[PDB]
């Protein structure tokens, strides 16, 4: 078209804009969009569990996604599944990582979150591996993993098995230690730098911070109980 | 679909031939290390070294299970990864070595008295 | 025998080739798989009876139909050089599912100190 | 052959650890001899490599355990 | 047999917007093989976030991507 | 040696004339000879990548 | 089985022939498609620019923009600012520090007032959240100091860059506080 912006036509327009009313937003419902796609995703992990029940745990829903509870000794043959059937045309993973909790004996529940392109669903996998013993890569079945389990073994020292270059990428090259371990915490050990006197040496010491993370130790009574909901 | 220096995971049974997988590793680790007093520039020698090499692998002489000795296997073959090229600079390297006695005066001589 | 598992160097649409000869080699690939996972792995797995079942379901609808065309608005799937390709790797799986023996009791029992998170 | 291990004799006598050089027979034992560390081993094979500028491979380094064995080597170039 | 030598591309400006620390190695002046090398601005949002607020998140949760800031607020927030 | 045929051009060119007719007809021939040096080496002269594989995929 | 992910259609497109005739060696043997780019940079080349003397004009300041945290007083200001540490409570680098006491005429106020400018984000949340609004970002952008020493802000800078300013506060607040 034409008449558009500067050196002008002599041609605008700020007035009469407006829809003046009162608001009608007429709504109370929290998750309800999701609740027949809840109902299929319990029936497809009843498949799954009926399909492959040697090697695979309990499954969990939650609020239209889905996890897959995998012993980890076992996951290569189950996740040559699984991306690669049929009916489960996954063929995309979006995510490897790890969670500690360090509450129980095995520490690092590890989690995978995949994606497939055929169908638009999204899955969950975990394993739990502990720092002492490694869990298996799935660098095997395809070539996007490799980074990941590299930033997987760097944040926690969750170790790896049958994996090439398993390097650091996520600290420092003389850095050990774990970071998202959580024995230690936000400062790190050594982490100063100054050169000076051994001139260039940009040597660590002990971290005197200048300030403390003054911490956030407030909690209420507690924050609710759940309205359960599953289809069965 | 690569490597850099041919880093290798996987953790064998026997703790014989993690015994011997680790003597090779000290064989590359000792065997580079003139390579590294080029490649880093030190002010020491290459028996230093070779001295502090042995007494990296002799704080770990005593350690029972080999599903320990898997994981410090892996930590020693993947920093013979990260020095045996440039990956890791000098202010990075010297971490290891605490050479210099004058940076620190006088201090403490490890009695009671003179922690006061 | 079924070389036509990917093309070469053809423009189909993503990157993948355009096969040649569509319907004998998945015909083929389906006869092969059919053959592979019935006598292997017992009839009472429900692996079994969901892979073969569809299996027999893609084997009905391609055996039916002509084009390269109405098979795939049946068939559920994208391409059908992509169902060729989606096609071949459960013969592979089955194949390698012979191994690791899935239809057994579920091998480790985890302690259930693993799984809890919350309440 | 002939003085290469003069040559070894010479470097492990100027390697430590070893009070007596009257204890180093040439063809004898390594760790019963003169109880070397299987880690110290491998490192005055190192020293001993190092020494000749000569490399050898993994097995080679594996079989040494005297030094008739280390000569025996020695002479392959 | 395959004699190759390795460069350094990127310490500070390079591609602009990245400390592209690329260990990149070449025969031919061809990447026969390619070493990726990133992690230098390993700032640790990932652990830092753990003992913040949800409100204080966010201002952390943008200096990720730092050139499609909101959205990845909304990612977040969604 | 492109270049110096450029050399060998270079008094060609200077006195063109004083040769008329006839140093026409012996560059072309000149050019000719060369010219046929530039389809040798038309046919070979470029880098090739080495690393890029297409060969269809079979099945047993 | 419908399953009703299909249909790319996948265009087959030989495109062998006819796409010019000799045309194409024209345009791929004189630089067309490119002397078209250097007629479209001539002709940009004419039109405006848009440089901003920066010691002397200024960019779009929005009211809501945020800069060196004044702190406001009333009219006749009994150094609004109570030390109610919910400005605390929210600095995602903790660059708050306040230490209060119960002043001398009952009321409480701060001993002392703490804001490392090292470390402010200015994500404004020192301002979405002091009750009284007391804690302001600025807009002005008046820094540049040559030590840290010259950055760390006291009570009194904070009170002194309040009275400096309110004229532009109360500005920002006058457009703004019917949204805050
Ligand atoms: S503006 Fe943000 S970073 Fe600055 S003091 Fe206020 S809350 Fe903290
Ligand atoms: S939020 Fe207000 S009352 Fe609280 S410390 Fe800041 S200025 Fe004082």
């Amino acid at each position: 078209q034409a008449a558009p912006s500067w050196e002008n036509i002599k041609d605008i327009r700020l007035d009469p804009k407006v829809h003046v009313d009162e608001v009608y937003e007429p709504i109370v419902n929290p998750a309800d969009r999701y609740l027949q796609h809840v109902s299929d995703l319990h029936q497809y992990a009843k498949y799954i569990m009926a399909a492959l029940p040697k090697y695979i745990q309990g499954f969990s829903v939650w609020k239209d996604e889905l996890t897959l509870h995998v012993a980890p000794s076992a996951v290569i043959p189950v996740t040559t599944f699984l991306r690669d059937n049929t009916s489960t045309q996954y063929k995309s993973i979006i995510d490897i990582t790890a969670v500690d909790y360090p509450s129980r004996e095995n520490r690092f529940e590890v989690v995978y979150n995949f994606l497939s392109v055929r169908h638009n669903s999204r899955i969950r996998l975990k394993t739990y591996a502990t720092e002492v013993t490694p869990v298996p890569s799935i660098t095997c079945l395809y070539e996007g993993a490799n980074w990941f389990e590299r930033e997987a073994y760097d944040m926690y020292g969750v170790f790896f098995e049958g994996h090439p270059d398993l390097r650091r990428i996520m600290t420092d090259y003389g850095f050990e230690g774990h970071p998202l371990r959580k024995d230690f915490p936000l400062t790190g050990y050594t982490e100063v730098r100054w050169d000076e006197e051994k001139r260039r040496v940009v040597y660590e010491p002990l971290e005197l911070t200048q300030a403390f993370r003054n911490f956030s130790a407030g909690s209420t009574a507690w924050e609710p109980v759940g309205p359960g909901r599953d289809d069965r | 679909i690569a490597t850099a220096f041919a880093e290798t995971v996987k953790f064998s049974g026997s703790k014989q031939e993690l015994q011997k997988r680790t003597l090779a590793l000290y064989r590359q680790f000792l065997r580079g290390a003139p390579t590294f007093a080029d490649l880093y520039e030190v002010q020491f020698s290459i028996p230093t070294i070779r001295t502090k090499i042995r007494q990296e692998f002799e704080r770990h002489r005593f350690v029972d299970d080999l599903s320990i000795q898997n994981v410090l296997y892996a930590k020693g073959h993947m920093e013979y990864q990260e020095c045996i090229n440039f990956w890791k600079q000098q202010a990075q390297f010297l971490k290891y070595f605490p050479e210099e006695d004058d940076i620190q005066g006088r201090h403490q001589p490890s009695n009671f008295v003179d922690k006061f | 025998v079924l070389v036509q598992m990917r093309e070469g160097t053809p423009i189909g649409l993503t990157g993948i080739y355009q096969h040649p000869n569509p319907r004998p080699a998945l015909i083929a690939l389906y006869e092969a798989t059919l053959k592979e996972l019935q006598d292997k792995h017992p009839k009472d797995s429900v692996y079994r009876q969901s892979i073969e079942n569809l299996t027999a379901h893609r084997k009905q609808i391609v055996e039916d139909n002509e084009v390269s065309e109405v098979i795939e608005n049946k068939i559920g799937a994208g391409l059908i050089e992509e169902v060729v390709i989606q096609a071949h790797e459960e013969l592979e799986l089955a194949k390698k599912m012979s191994e690791w023996k899935p239809w057994e009791e579920l091998e480790e029992k985890p302690l259930e100190d693993q799984w809890v998170y919350f309440n | 052959r002939p003085d290469a291990e003069k040559r070894i004799a010479a470097v492990l006598e100027s390697f430590d650890k070893i009070s007596n050089p009257a204890a180093i027979t040439p063809t004898a034992s390594f760790a019963k001899d003169l109880n070397l560390d299987s880690l110290d081993t491998v490192e005055v094979v190192v020293a001993i490599e190092e020494e000749f500028g000569i490399e050898i491979p993994d097995k080679e380094a594996d079989e040494i355990k005297s030094v008739n064995q280390a000569v025996e080597y020695i002479l392959a170039q | 047999r395959i004699r190759a030598f390795t460069i350094n591309f990127g310490p500070q400006h390079p591609a602009a917007h990245g400390v592209l620390r690329l260990i990149l190695e070449l025969s031919g002046e061809e990447i026969i093989r390619s070493d990726p090398h990133v992690g230098l601005l390993h700032r640790g949002t990932e652990k830092l976030i753990e003992y913040k607020t949800y409100m204080q998140a966010l201002p952390y949760f943008d200096r990720l991507d730092y050139v499609s800031m909101m959205t990845n607020e909304q990612v977040f927030s969604l | 040696p492109f270049d110096l045929e450029i050399s060998t051009l270079l008094p060609y060119v200077m006195s063109i004339y004083l040769v008329s007719n006839y140093g026409f007809t012996i560059v072309l021939l000149f050019l000719l000879i060369l010219i046929i040096g530039f389809v040798y080496e038309i046919n070979t002269n470029a880098l090739k990548i080495n690393k890029h594989n297409k060969p269809n995929t079979d099945s047993l | 089985a419908p399953p009703a992910g299909f249909r790319i259609h996948r265009p087959a497109t030989w495109e062998e022939s006819e796409e010019g005739a000799l045309s194409k060696a024209t345009k791929y043997f004189l630089l067309a498609e490119m002397f078209r780019g250097l007629y479209v940079v001539l002709e940009q080349f004419f039109r405006a620019p848009y440089t901003i003397y920066y010691p002397f004009e200024k960019g779009p300041v929005s009211p809501r923009f945020r800069g060196e945290h004044a702190l406001r007083r009333y009219p006749s200001g009994e150094e609004r600012c109570i030390a109610c540490k919910l400005c605390e409570a929210i600095c995602p680098a903790l660059a708050i520090t306040i230490d209060a006491e119960e002043r001398i005429d009952g009321s409480r106020r701060t001993t002392k007032y703490d804001i490392d400018m090292t470390k402010c984000i200015y994500c404004g949340y020192c301002q979405e959240s002091c009750p009284v609004d007391a804690i302001v970002e600025t807009p002005n952008v008046e820094y540049a100091t040559e030590t840290r020493e010259e950055l760390l802000y006291n009570k009194e800078k904070l009170l002194a860059n309040g009275d400096k300013w309110e004229l532009e506060l109360q500005y920002a607040l006058d457009a703004d506080a019917p949204y805050r």
